[PDB]
């Protein structure tokens, strides 16, 4: 229901503008990532806090622009093809935590 | 040694407006997540807000959608919870909680609504 709830112009709509000139979707307070979000395939900077119980989709291979990524207080699992796609085009990564497993 | 009092309780009926500071001590580390609890006698917890660590983005509970607010100023080390057109069921005893360590429950400040 949460990846309906968020089309494509929604998040076009939430796209920020950061100081480092790129392109910012922030997401905050949400139980996990829509998979909506990576149609857009422009964004650079992806921000994502208290994100409990996610797993990595294989689709954010889909996100070729895609250079930060920011985990705040949230543990992530992630699959081996958006593993593979991480190691080869990831660029920043912003961990926020308070405990080892986050 | 960081504390979170709470204040700003009263009287009042619906359509009301109050603000709970959720002042904190020690140094200045007001740009945290400050997770709200809303605890009437006889339930257990229910988060109420959460403000991101950014501090530019948050959101509340679809109840009290529209109407709760919180914002924050760290001049002080104080989070205010901003309350309006309240319903007569939100007479509760409210807490704020910041997970750095622990998720740290302040005293906890009764707000009586007829």
């Amino acid at each position: 229901n949460l990846n309906n709830e968020w089309t494509l112009d929604k998040l076009r709509q939430r796209l920020t503008k950061n100081a480092q000139d790129k392109l910012e979707l922030h997401l905050f307070m949400l139980s996990g990532i829509p998979d909506t979000v990576f149609d857009l395939v422009e964004l650079e900077v992806l921000k994502l806090e208290l994100i409990p119980d996610v797993t990595i989709p294989p689709s954010i291979a889909q996100l070729t622009g895609l250079k930060e990524l920011w985990l705040y207080h949230t543990a992530a699992k992630i699959e081996a093809p958006a593993l593979a796609f991480l190691r080869e085009n990831l660029r920043a990564l912003h961990i926020k935590f308070t405990d080892i497993k986050e | 040694q960081v504390q979170l009092v709470e204040s700003g309780g009263g009287l009042v009926q619906a359509g009301g407006s109050l603000r709970l500071s959720c002042a904190a001590s020690g140094f200045p580390v007001a740009q945290e997540i400050m997770t709200w609890y809303r605890q009437a006698p006889g339930k257990e917890r229910e988060w109420v807000a959460a403000i991101s660590s950014i501090g530019d983005t948050t959101a509340y509970a679809d109840s009290v959608k529209g109407r709760f607010t919180i914002s924050r100023d760290n001049a002080k080390n104080t989070v205010y919870l901003q309350m309006n057109s309240l319903k007569p069921e939100d007479t509760a005893v409210y807490y704020c909680a910041v997970n750095v360590g622990f998720t740290y429950k302040g005293q906890g400040t009764q707000v009586t609504v007829s």
